[PDB]
């Protein structure tokens, strides 16, 4: 088996009126091998902005949180910029 | 229960060190993190036999099920103990983590380092090139003064005394190489897949009498891992110093203007101050302050804040910009700032005029390498040479830096999240910086 690790990420967006649900299924369209989506929540964070939680598992090897990072972000109409939520080992 | 006080724990080691193990026992018989895929398995664990499972079996089967990715809660875990309300890290592997160890959100106050008593394994572990190592070394680099070490495996060993104190002896010179010293380190023997000191005092060592430890105040005994983390020292938080909230997004909503978020590094951010935006320089008054879902008085070091502004466009300020009190040390840029760079394992050599990308709290710009001020003995800070002219994995230097865009930094010293760096390159971080002063 292959080295791997859970990562959780915050992707926001750029107002409280962007499509919630555009932005995650354009993250879960992002096809790359070793890398596997999981659960993802809306969460309020003040004035009525919510932003998208989505967990991952990658293989250390294979997936590159930076790279992918910024794939996510290429999505100008609805991401505003990502940040590691946090992240363990498996 | 009582109410506890919060603290950091990154736990590094090997890859079959068996860490994950001891860190998946904690979280499972001490937190609450995915307990229905848990509550599943034990249940379902009634096959195996007439109903007895082995806990280790059941955290198995959970990390068999995040992988699938259809576990609920996040990678964010907690634990509690007889005082403290633990946020633990099981070092991961991957090395974009390296960043995150050293401009994430809440730098550990302890690092535990969990070594597999196992003849060949042991030895294996710690190598001078060995990932284990680097965890160590940045953590003692990055201020992480407090460690505990657990020999697990113990049970592979047939828990035999004399290869329990050659793995210290070996253990203590190991961590002494990177600047710990033995006589604060508790070295704890456990087995993090029978149980064996975890929680509860072992019983297949009749000749262990438990760890210990030197302090300030005196010497700290105990038997358990529970109990080393437990005698973890209080760290000072940063309540009372000036504010400072680097800005993670900046928003802009009808009927209610910009407003601005991230986290609250140092002191304390209420609606009815007036703060600055630096290295921008704008200036206004905190309409109010929101996290999650209500309302709050007041934001403390660590909280994820949105807070509202009048009279200042979402075009003057914008991510990597630090917020703090006008009327309190107020933040500012800088023409320039000296650092301590420690050079981690990687294929190269740097000399003036590199300029690689710097990753401070939110902030990303490219900064020079203006000048190489000094070599240092890392562990003492004593000057080894002026000038050098280049430095190598290893090396330890006192470095100028000239930020290419306007930048906002801080001292280590007077605010540790904005001191700390991370150096960008080679498709890895190349290098960990920590600053020592600044031009404002
Ligand atoms: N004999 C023995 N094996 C253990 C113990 N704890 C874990 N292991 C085994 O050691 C291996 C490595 O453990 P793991 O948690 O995956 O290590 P990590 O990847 O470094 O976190 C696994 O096959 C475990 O079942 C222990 O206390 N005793």
């Amino acid at each position: 088996p292959a080295a791997k690790s859970i990562v959780t990420l915050d992707v926001k967006p750029w107002d409280d009126e962007t499509n919630l649900e555009e932005m995650v299924a354009n993250v879960k369209a992002i096809e790359m091998e070793g890398l596997t989506w999981g659960a993802h929540q809306f969460i309020p964070i003040g004035f009525g902005i919510k932003k998208l939680q989505i967990n991952c598992v990658v293989e250390d090897d294979k997936v590159s949180l930076d790279d992918l990072q910024q794939s996510i972000e290429e999505d100008e109409d609805h991401v505003q910029s990502t940040d590691i939520a946090a992240m363990q080992a498996l | 229960g009582k109410e506890k006080s919060h603290i950091n724990v990154v736990v590094i080691g090997h890859v079959d060190s068996g860490k994950s193990t001891t860190t998946g026992h904690l979280i499972y018989k001490c937190g609450g993190i995915d307990k229905r895929t848990i509550e599943k398995f034990e249940k379902e664990a009634a096959e195996l036999g007439k109903g007895s499972f082995k806990y280790a079996w059941v955290l198995d089967k959970l990390k068999a099920e995040r992988e699938r990715g259809i576990t609920i809660d996040i990678a964010l875990w907690k634990f509690e103990t007889p005082k403290y309300q633990v946020t633990v890290i099981d070092a991961p592997g991957h090395r974009d983590f390296i960043k995150n160890m050293i401009t994430g959100t809440s730098q550990a106050d302890c690092a535990i380092l969990i070594i597999a008593g196992g003849v060949g394994e042991f030895e294996a572990g710690i190598s001078k090139d060995g990932q284990t190592r680097e965890h160590a070394l940045l953590a003692f680099t990055l201020g992480v003064r407090q460690l505990i070490v657990a020999v697990n495996k113990m049970d592979s060993v047939k828990w035999d005394e004399s290869r329990f104190q050659e793995i210290v002896k070996e253990t203590s010179n190991f961590i002494k190489k990177v600047g710990y010293n033995p006589k604060t380190v508790p070295f704890v023997p456990i087995s993090g897949w029978n149980g064996d000191n975890m929680i509860e005092a072992t019983t297949n060592a009749p000749w262990y009498k438990g760890w210990e430890k030197e302090t300030k105040a005196g010497v700290v005994k105990g038997k358990t891992l529970l109990e080393a983390i437990d005698a973890i020292e209080q760290p000072s938080r940063p309540t009372d110093k000036p504010l400072r909230l680097p800005l993670q997004d900046v928003y802009k909503i009808g009927g209610i203007g910009t407003v601005p978020v991230g986290r609250v590094e140092t002191g304390v951010i209420k609606p009815g101050m007036v703060v600055t935006f630096a290295p921008a320089g704008v200036t206004t008054e905190v309409k109010s302050v929101e996290m999650h879902h209500e309302q709050l008085e007041q934001g403390v070091p660590g909280d994820n804040v949105g807070f509202n502004v009048k009279n200042v466009s979402v075009k003057e300020i914008r991510r990597g910009n630090v917020c703090g009190d006008a009327k309190n040390d107020p933040p500012k840029g800088c023409a320039s700032f000296n650092a301590t760079v420690i050079v981690l394992n990687h294929p190269g050599q740097i000399s003036a005029g590199y300029s690689p990308v710097l990753d401070c709290h939110t902030a990303h710009i490219a900064c020079r390498f203006d000048e190489l001020l000094e070599k240092n003995d890392r562990r003492s800070g004593k000057k080894l040479e002026d000038h050098p002219k280049f430095l190598k994995s290893g090396d330890a230097a006192l470095v100028k830096f000239v930020p290419s865009k306007p930048m906002c930094v801080e001292a280590f010293s007077e605010y540790p999240p904005l001191g700390r760096f991370a150096v960008r390159d080679m498709r890895q971080t190349v290098a960990v910086g920590v600053i020592k002063s600044v031009d404002k």
